[PDB]
């Protein structure tokens, strides 16, 4: 077998808006369906069983609903803590089979980074890498532009991107930009700059330092 | 309470095989059906099998047929799953669950999960930089370590041996060009709380058996 289709991996929902999670099966499993949530620690809970049971210490927000095929999970009220990957599982027939998840994204209100830029340490210049790391902090949406300049010279090719998980309390990312430079590269040049641009900054932010 | 503790991350390589342990403790071990679950790069989930403690009886996913084997000790409340002939398609986290009857049958714990890495490459430790400004009078402040060049996936991070966790921002490894990975940590604070705390990471890295502490100096002091 039995196929379980989440159509929708990636959805979009707003803090106290009402969220709908649907699962389809190949063929009818008879409400022997269950629902996970999966945080992005890798952590796994289950909420709901036999189609609209709550597990004990769920909250009341959530529900399930469906029959002979079609099965949804219901979030009567997003809270930030419901940052998740939820999944159905049928147990029906062997082998249990589960659908391929649905990822939250929780749409709150714009807040611009705080931003910090590191030189390298000489504990590492001295094996002959230089990583220079710009952080943009608990901002919101996830877009931003990160642009370094080495003397002024726009960079381009010699950086790579993380952005945590949206945070479980305040819905905001974190991402660090590490320009990767020789040592004989990173000592040819003086000044060291991260340019941001995001949508809660009236102008981009740059953070710099002199070796 | 209720806790399935997975035994550690393991690279293995091509062909081998690895047992995989959930020690579990706070119910009657030999009362509920153990079963295993993967879930690979995709976070893609299956049923593996599982096994009734009591009496040694298993159920495979026919996919897992010629892949695992499922075993408990009675003794230790533990349960095993040893995974044979592995290639990289089996590279993935695996988690044993405990089955709660309510027929309503459902997987009412889990454990934490257990990074499998499947590889020719030998293991590397990280090594661990600090991160601090070149100097200071903001609203908050940031400090953190650089955790580079490590093989294979996982390393843990915490901050004053668990004592700080919050502000902090541990950022997901990048595979690097070199085909090792890294990854930051970083933590904020409020600039008049700065100076109430001295600021220290300690990095693991189980499958190169690495413990490291990297202390981020302040530089509070001027002449």
């Amino acid at each position: 077998d039995i196929q379980m289709t989440q159509t929708t991996s990636s959805l979009s929902a707003s803090l106290g808006d009402r969220v709908t999670i649907t699962c389809s099966a190949s063929q009818g499993i008879n409400n022997y369906l269950n629902w996970y949530q999966q945080k992005p620690d890798g952590t796994v809970k289950l909420l709901i069983y036999y189609t609209s049971s709550l597990h004990s210490g769920v909250p009341s927000r959530f529900s399930g609903s469906g029959s002979g095929t079609d099965y949804s999970l219901t979030i009567s009220n997003l809270e930030p803590e419901d940052i998740a990957t939820y999944y159905c599982q049928q147990y029906s027939n062997l082998p249990y089979t589960f659908g391929g998840g649905t990822k939250l994204e929780i749409k709150r209100t714009v807040a611009a980074p705080s931003v910090f830029i590191f030189p390298p340490s000489d504990e590492q210049l001295k094996s002959g890498t230089a990583s220079v790391v710009c952080l943009l902090n608990n901002f919101y949406p996830r877009e931003a532009k990160v642009q370094w300049k080495v003397d002024n010279a726009l960079q381009s090719g010699n950086s790579q991107e993380s952005v945590t998980e949206q945070d479980s309390k305040d819905s905001t990312y974190s991402l660090s930009s590490t320009l990767t430079l020789s040592k004989a590269d990173y000592e040819k040049h003086k000044v060291y700059a991260c340019e941001v641009t995001h949508q809660g900054l009236s102008s981009p932010v740059t953070k710099s330092f002199n070796r | 309470e209720v806790q399935l503790q997975q035994s550690g991350p393991d690279l293995v390589k091509p062909g081998a095989s690895v047992k995989i342990s959930c020690k579990t403790s706070g119910y009657t071990f030999t009362e509920y059906i153990m079963h295993w679950v993967k879930q690979s790069h995709g976070k893609s989930l299956e049923w593996i099998g599982g096994i009734i403690p009591n009496n040694g009886g298993t159920s495979y996913n026919q996919k897992f047929k010629d892949k695992a084997t499922m075993t408990v000790d009675k003794s230790s409340s533990t349960g095993y799953m040893e995974l044979r002939s592995l290639t990289s398609e089996d590279s993935a986290v695996y988690y044993c669950t405990r089955r709660e009857v309510y027929n309503y049958y459902a997987l009412d714990y889990w454990g934490q999960g257990t990074l499998v890495t499947v590889s020719s490459a030998s293991t590397k430790g990280p090594s661990v930089f600090p991160l601090a400004p070149c100097s200071r009078s903001e609203s908050t402040a940031a400090l953190g370590c650089l955790v580079k060049d490590y093989f294979p996936e996982p390393v843990t991070v915490s901050w004053n041996s668990g004592a700080l966790t919050s502000g902090v921002h541990t950022f997901p490894a990048v595979l690097q060009s070199s085909g090792l990975y890294s990854l930051s940590s970083v933590v904020t604070v409020p600039s008049s709380n700065f100076g109430t705390q001295t600021y220290t990471c300690n990095v693991d890295h189980k499958p190169s058996n690495t413990k490291v502490d990297k202390t981020v100096e302040r530089k509070c002091c001027v002449e």
